[PDB]
């Protein structure tokens, strides 16, 4: 009796230990995502010269031809304001499954510098998408923005039910795109190939580490291992589920702010061209990086995020 | 064409 009131003792403190830690490291997922989204839009926002176009529309009011640019400015609004979203939601799920796969090895470690090295090496392959994998995913924007809007006219009057319909099926379209095996879109975006894990390293950290990161393959192993986990992940249908998920509930706060801003000057239908003007103004909103941002918070904070979460961190079986 | 004209004013609420 005094010993069994002991043992479950000790088994209360390491339940209260493995939720004090979890709840921790989402936490740390949110507080890195922030920490990374200026990396990862300021490349995007270069990109997407929504700002030029519209410089030089006016520009002209007072060479490509106005038609040009008014559906070159239609087309990459449009496509900057997904990239956004989707680039958010990947790098999202993606600091969520890297963090919690991490915690959990911690965790059991702890239960019972070669493996801080293999973690470390984990940790820098945000990299990829920062700097390479956003571009194929813009690329799969602009391409589905070009089948969905590619023939409207910015002059035609639309609803918001009209618009985030088109909205939806443009997400439906990448969507059908990303999650495709051809390894997904999504794979290639946030992982190198093969080859090229060893160069990702090496734009990340210094020849101290990679000294001894290589002095021992066994951590060469232990990544491999960590990414073909993360990978395993990626591939599943619920993470797919759960990165549009994302993006649906980013594109619904942008609209609601929207329909608020409408409501307020005076739902009447308003021109195309007035909706692009709106979404960039909001995807200034996407990318603000700060604490008070409660759409980011939201995003950092869905419950089918927790529940993946929590499915990893539990994954011991791994 | 003039459908672009009335565009024009639709620019500054990019601002």
């Amino acid at each position: 009796l005094a010993e069994l009131n002991e043992r479950l003792k000790e088994e209360n403190f390491a339940k209260e230990q493995i939720k004090r830690r979890f709840k921790q490291t989402q936490n740390d997922c949110y507080m890195t995502f922030l920490s990374l989204l200026p990396v990862l839009t300021e490349p995007i926002y270069e990109a997407l010269k929504v700002e030029e176009i519209t410089r030089e529309l006016q520009n002209k009011r007072f060479t490509k031809s106005k038609t040009q640019l008014w559906n070159e400015l239609r087309n990459q609004s449009i496509t900057r304001f997904l990239t956004l979203l989707y680039c958010e939601s990947l790098l999202i799920v993606f600091l969520h499954l890297q963090l919690n796969i991490l915690s959990r090895r911690s965790y059991l470690e702890t239960a019972i510098q070669d493996e801080n090295l293999a973690e470390q090496a984990f940790l820098s392959y945000s990299w990829w998408l920062l700097n390479k994998g956003w571009i194929d995913i813009k690329n799969q924007v602009e391409s589905s923005v070009e089948d969905i809007f590619g023939d409207i006219n910015p002059r035609q009057e639309l609803s918001i039910e009209e618009f985030a319909t088109l909205i939806n099926k443009t997400q439906q379209i990448i969507d059908k795109q990303i999650y495709a095996e051809k390894s997904s879109t999504v794979i290639t975006s946030l992982l190198p190939p093969a080859n090229m894990e060893l160069f990702l390293l090496q734009q990340t950290n210094d020849m101290e580490f990679l000294t001894n990161f290589n002095n021992n393959i066994q951590n060469s192993e232990n990544v491999s291992k960590l990414l073909n986990e993360l990978k395993g992940y990626l591939m599943n249908d619920q993470v797919s589920a759960i990165i549009s998920l994302l993006v649906t509930v980013g594109i619904s706060k942008v609209l609601d702010n929207i329909v608020v801003n409408l409501m307020n000057k005076q739902i009447p239908k308003v021109k195309l061209a007035s909706l692009l003007a709106s979404i960039t103004k909001q995807s200034n909103q996407l990318t603000n990086n700060s604490l008070d941002n409660e759409v980011l918070y939201t995003l950092n904070n869905l419950q089918e995020l927790d529940d993946l979460s929590a499915s990893v961190y539990s994954n011991f079986d791994a | 064409d003039d459908d672009l004209d009335d565009l024009d004013d639709l620019l500054d609420d990019f601002d």
